[PDB]
């Protein structure tokens, strides 16, 4: 998983956007929660699962 | 009591343990390939160095006895 | 404290008997959610929080 | 500069071997009062060196 | 016999992923 | 209330991972390591020419 | 048992010792002397030794041998028993208090380091003497009196100088210590002269080739039939093969992968904002530690009872304690019955589905002696979680949003049952290695993959 090209996301309908966008709102929300307590370089993902997460709320 | 004591102290061993082994982070793809790497090289140079010299020796052992 | 209550039990599957709240002198928000006597804390944070 | 290269190699070697005389002592005068010292006054000695080695350690390490 | 079986599986699956690997890398641009 | 090893009391030595027996120098027979090297190698050739002389005997 | 401060007083002065050096000896040098300890001990291995009537005699460290770098009839047959015995007897007798050691005071350093020292030199001699006695190469009646001597000489000689050198290895001008580089060296040796040996032997065939790839080229090479060249390169009994091959190769791969497994405890320099970093603390926390305790251990009782048999056979408390037989086909001595026996690993995975009961046993004890070793080793050493605690206190090191007793809390979860943990997991790695069969012992190549860490991460700092 990891980034989200809005490419791939025009194709969709709004249910499958929304439903994408669920799992990076989780992966983004826990990447925080797992991050504070572990030593993840992927504390960097979250900029990626941040900016995917606003790609598919802009294309909704 | 003296039947189940005998399971659970090993049994909380391993509960123990496999607690640390869920834990414990485990090296990825690339952290693996690197050791590998380098553990292969360490073994090659060491047993070449033996092999090459125990090589260049055993004839000269059952000339010398 | 409704809100948290909600979104613990949506998130996590999290059932609390009480929760208290204070805002820190950072600004941000603190909840102590007390869980029901049947689940066990320890349990939770090491398989959903991955505290130890 | 080829004279002061002449000069800086007899200077190298005469510090060289003053040097290695200078640690020669070091290490006698370190036997000599680390031997007769008490127990614990041994423990705090090694304690104090381990802790002004790492001091300078950081130190350097912490330059920029 | 049960050695042969396991050789046989270990020599198309060894000489199989070989053969792919080698595609995958240098046959792949020709 | 006494260290357990050498690595407790600040000594240094043997670790975790790695068997050490030598942490100081005692008031024994001092020797150079060059010197330690001449004698291995003084061993080999002995050893060597023990062979070769009983076998020039061996071959009278 | 403890003297009074100690026994070796008088014999100090008369042991040779190196000197400490002078100065911080650079890392190349630090590697030019490794090298060169690394040759010296490989001519010495080779080497073969004098006296010697017949190589046909029963030797009671037949399996043990490679795994403690000795090999039989050269003159590194002492290995590094006598270092490895005197070093744990007397770590752990002093970790445990049981002597009257004061290891704060350097004059008592001096003396423990001497004491270790002379025990070895008093275990090689003593064990080249049961040697010579035993007939390893030819009986001693057929020896004679002008022999034996010569022949302990060598080997007294040949211990005194491997002491010299791991001493040399120790004191700084080498890397680790001589007894894991000479392990590591051994059993790399043996295992690629397994692979490539190009020497052969007459069998029903005729001249056949002993090295693993060259009888795989040469098979393949001969035979028109690829597949029984490949039938025979792959399962050919009483020689290496390419299933020993695999299996070498896959065991390295899973040690590895096993290695590579820690748990990272979060700290903090306390003296600089954020600088978040990681304490590792590895599965295998010991490393081989507690396998090398455990080998020297077994070297110990297998001698103790080899030699034991060959006076004493008759009486019921030798043979309950353990029995001896010299198998069809070879003159070696072999354990049947016994405690020995039990605790004796078997031979293969097909014979140890010969016998159920008995590889249970061994197991249990594999296990539970390897994680009690482990568990002894890092409270005789400096690693308790105490220990940790005070380091990275001296460090200046933290946990965020934690008391150093808090630190000192999870380091006590943590270490302890790293310790025993890896020490059972090693133990259960070494009986599959030994069971799945490599070129070498399984557990062979485990050490030598735990040693070449070891001297990477040394070198790593370096
Ligand atoms: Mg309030």
């Amino acid at each position: 998983n990891g980034k989200v090209k809005a490419g791939q996301l025009w194709s969709k309908n709004k249910e499958e956007l929304t439903k994408i966008l669920g799992e990076l709102k989780t992966e983004l929300s826990q990447l925080r929660i797992q991050k504070i307590s572990s030593s993840g370089a992927k504390l960097n993902k979250i900029h990626d699962l941040r900016k995917s997460i606003a790609r598919v709320l802009t294309v909704i | 009591d003296q039947i189940q004591e005998l399971l659970d102290v090993p049994r909380e061993f391993l509960k123990d343990g496999i607690q640390f082994i869920n834990r414990a982070q485990k090296p990825d793809r690339r952290e693996f390939i690197k050791i590998s790497q380098a553990v292969g090289v360490g073994f090659l140079i060491m047993g070449a160095v033996g092999y090459f010299v125990k090589l260049i020796h055993v004839p000269l052992n059952n000339i010398l006895v | 404290k409704a809100q948290i209550k909600q979104a613990l039990k949506k998130l996590y599957d999290i059932d609390t008997v009480k929760i208290n709240t204070l805002i820190r002198p950072d600004g941000t928000k603190k909840a102590f959610a007390r869980l029901t006597p049947d689940v066990d804390a320890l349990d939770i944070a090491a398989t959903k929080l991955g505290l130890v | 500069e080829e004279i002061r290269k002449i000069q800086k190699a007899e200077e190298e070697s005469k510090a060289e071997e003053r040097a290695q005389e200078r640690e020669k002592a070091k290490k006698a005068k370190r036997d000599q009062e680390l031997s007769q010292l008490d127990a614990k006054a041994q423990k705090k000695y090694l304690e104090r060196e381990r802790e002004k080695e790492l001091k300078r350690s950081m130190k350097k390490a912490t330059i920029r | 016999d049960p050695q042969i079986i396991f050789l046989y599986l270990f020599l198309t699956a060894f000489f199989s992923g070989i053969a792919y690997w080698v595609y995958k890398t240098w046959l792949e641009q020709f | 209330q006494r260290p357990n090893s050498t690595r407790a009391a600040g000594a240094g030595g043997s670790s975790n991972t790695m068997l050490k027996l030598y942490t100081d120098e005692s008031p024994g027979l001092k020797v150079d390591p060059v010197v330690v090297l001449v004698l291995s190698l003084v061993f080999i050739f002995s050893v060597v020419a023990l062979h070769v002389i009983a076998k020039i005997t061996r071959k009278f | 048992s403890l003297r009074f401060l100690d026994l070796v007083k008088p014999f100090v002065p008369f042991l040779p010792e190196v000197q400490q050096p002078e100065s911080k000896i650079p890392f190349n040098q630090k590697l030019m002397w490794t090298g060169l300890t690394l040759l010296i001990f490989l001519v010495m291995s080779q080497m073969p030794l004098y006296g010697i009537v017949s190589s046909d005699s029963s030797d009671p460290l037949y399996w043990l041998r490679m795994m403690m770098a000795s090999n039989r009839g050269t003159l590194m047959e002492l290995g590094i028993t006598p270092i490895i015995s005197s070093g744990m007897v007397f770590q752990l007798l002093a970790g445990t208090h049981m002597i009257d050691v004061n290891l704060d005071l350097k004059s008592d350093r001096e003396l423990y380091q001497s004491a270790q020292k002379l025990f070895a030199l008093i275990l090689s001699v003593g064990t080249a003497t049961v040697y010579v006695f035993t007939g390893l190469y030819g009986p001693p009646s057929e020896l004679g009196a002008g022999i034996v001597f010569l022949l302990i000489l060598q080997l007294v000689l040949a211990g005194m100088i491997v002491i010299l050198l791991d001493e040399l290895l120790q004191k700084g001008y080498g890397l680790g210590s001589g007894i894991s580089l000479f392990i590591a060296t051994n059993i790399c040796e043996s295992i690629m002269w397994k692979a490539f040996s190009p020497t052969s032997i007459n069998t029903g065939r005729g001249p056949e080739y002993e090295g693993a790839v060259i009888a795989l080229f040469h098979l393949l090479m001969t035979w028109p039939n690829k597949q029984r060249a490949l039938q025979e390169a792959f399962y050919r009994q009483n020689l290496p093969n390419i299933m020993n091959l695999l299996a070498t190769i896959v065991v390295f791969a899973a040690v590895i992968y096993l290695q590579g497994f820690r748990v990272e405890i979060p700290v903090k320099s306390s003296r600089q904002r954020g600088a978040r970093g990681s304490y590792p603390v590895r599965l295998f926390y010991t490393s081989n530690m507690p396998i090398m305790l455990q080998s020297t251990l077994s070297s110990n009782i297998f001698l103790i009872s080899q030699m034991l048999y060959s006076r004493f056979s008759d009486n019921l408390l030798v043979r309950l304690f353990g029995v001896w037989e010299a198998k069809d086909g070879s003159s070696q001595l072999s354990a049947v019955s016994g405690l020995v026996y039990y605790m004796s690993p078997p031979l293969n995975f097909k014979e140890a589905l010969l016998d159920p009961i008995h590889t249970f046993v061994y197991i249990a004890y594999m296990l539970t002696a390897c994680a009690i070793f482990s568990k002894t080793w890092i409270e005789v050493s400096g690693s308790s979680p105490r220990d940790v605690a005070k380091q990275l206190k001296d460090q200046g090191l933290v946990m965020a949003g934690h008391r150093d007793q808090s630190m000192y809390k999870e380091l006590k979860r943590v270490i302890p049952t790293a310790a025993a943990f890896g020490g059972a997991c090693i133990g259960a790695l070494s009986v599959a290695s030994d069971l799945m069969g490599a070129l070498g012992s399984g557990t062979g190549t485990l050490l030598a993959v735990t040693i070449i860490y070891g001297y990477f991460e040394i070198a790593a700092k370096e």
